[PDB]
């Protein structure tokens, strides 16, 4: 439910 | 503090720190590697990004927890508990700002100016936009508009290069667009721009998938799904 | 560094740090609270325990990852990669030892000597055994037997008090027995003693459950299940 | 599969 940003 | 350690040993230890989930150490090792003054390879840029994103990610999550408690403390009917919630939120905020300033300082001295290939330049300018965006998340005072504009400007330069020099499926181009779209939605109060960017980015990548190997297809479609996740949440 | 902050504010901020999953900060706040020189309440003892167990738990997990890599590096057929794995394992080990020494120092100056009630004294002596046990996990040299015996001695004094002064279902008594049993299995090379202790502890608690309220029953049976989990793994 | 000690 939290928007995605570019991670990992 | 890393000046006496070999560059290769710093990189080796950053990879060990990642395996051990010791992200503060990982970031300190990668800062030391950057400060040797040589350009970073693709792998080394991704180690730098992983390390600092994990460090700041923990700080941001803690800041949001504390900010929510502070907000509830200033609602009507709340008992006065003293300055401690604000003080501790400020402590975490100052540490977060320090990490952002450290990353921005590495980018300015001297990673961006020596980055000539599109893959490296776009990567670093995206990073610059990201860390200004994290500063904007906690900003409240006279320079807040300037912090927001610094994020915007870095993202915009990265977008201009990425559109000219990279295919629409390139993972750095896609991750940049994802993050600039979040910037528009969450920071710049521009949800329509955020949605338009995510949709155009998704559609242009879809049309280029036919050119890719199986492995590149997997990489690109993973990030496209993140764009879709946001479009589903926002519409 | 916490000397200028009020005791109550340190405790308040430790609880905020827990909510934010900032366990290093939580531990620093609780160390400051201990150093005010007053005895700790039940709640405050549990905040101290939570904070340091989380800090050292992260260090121990990282140490095990690095120790495994180091072990594989010294197998026949492994390529020589230099001193970096050993150096980084040593760095994490030294930080872990420092945290254990800090906790043991708080217990010795002056928590244990002022603890007269069974609940507090057993809690602190269990903690002393625990942090000597963590030192034993990484020990390799001339004092290793003495480190192991220091853990044993602290656990044994806590057990003697707990058996005389607490019911067999008391959660501190149960958690002590759980950890002393792990000490026997993993540190002292005494798996039969570990199994016997876990079984007797479980059975004696079971026989006393009838005396408890619903809420106390829930607390005691949760720890009994941990004993059972180990018995199932070990038999 | 890792043995339990007293935590949380
Ligand atoms: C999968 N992935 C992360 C999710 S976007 C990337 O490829 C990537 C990592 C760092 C910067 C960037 F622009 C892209
Ligand atoms: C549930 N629980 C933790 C699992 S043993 C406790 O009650 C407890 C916490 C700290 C010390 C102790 F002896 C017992
Ligand atoms: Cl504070
Ligand atoms: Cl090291
Ligand atoms: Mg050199
Ligand atoms: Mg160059
Ligand atoms: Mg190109
Ligand atoms: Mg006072
Ligand atoms: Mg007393
Ligand atoms: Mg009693």
């Amino acid at each position: 439910r939290r928007r995605k940003s570019c991670q990992a | 503090a890393m000046g006496s350690m070999e560059r290769a040993s710093l990189i080796q230890k950053a990879k060990l720190a990642e395996q051990a989930e010791r992200y503060e150490d990982m970031a300190a090792f990668m800062k030391g590697a950057v400060e040797k003054g040589e350009e970073l390879s693709n792998e080394e840029r991704n180690l730098l990004s992983v390390a600092y994103k994990n460090v700041v990610g923990g700080q941001r999550a803690a800041w949001r927890v504390l900010s929510s408690i502070e907000q509830k403390s200033n609602e009507e009917g709340s008992e006065e508990k003293g300055p401690e919630v604000r003080e501790y939120r400020e402590k975490v905020e100052t540490e977060l700002q320090g990490v952002c300033d450290t990353v921005l300082g590495l980018l300015d001295s001297h990673l961006i100016k020596e980055a000539g290939d599109a893959e490296s330049r776009v990567f670093y300018l995206k990073m610059k936009g990201d860390y200004y965006r994290y500063l904007a998340e906690v900003a409240t005072g006279d320079d807040k508009k300037r912090i927001i504009d610094s994020a915007r400007s870095a993202y915009q330069e990265a977008m201009d290069i990425s559109k000219k020099e990279m295919p629409p499926t390139n993972p750095i181009r896609l991750g940049l667009a994802l993050n600039f779209s979040v910037f528009h939605y969450e920071i710049a109060n521009s949800p329509e721009e955020a949605i338009s960017l995510a949709k155009t980015t998704f559609d242009e990548a879809m049309a280029d998938l036919h050119t890719l190997s199986e492995d590149s297809y997997k990489d690109s479609t993973l990030i496209m799904q993140l764009l879709r996740d946001n479009l589903t949440l926002w519409t």
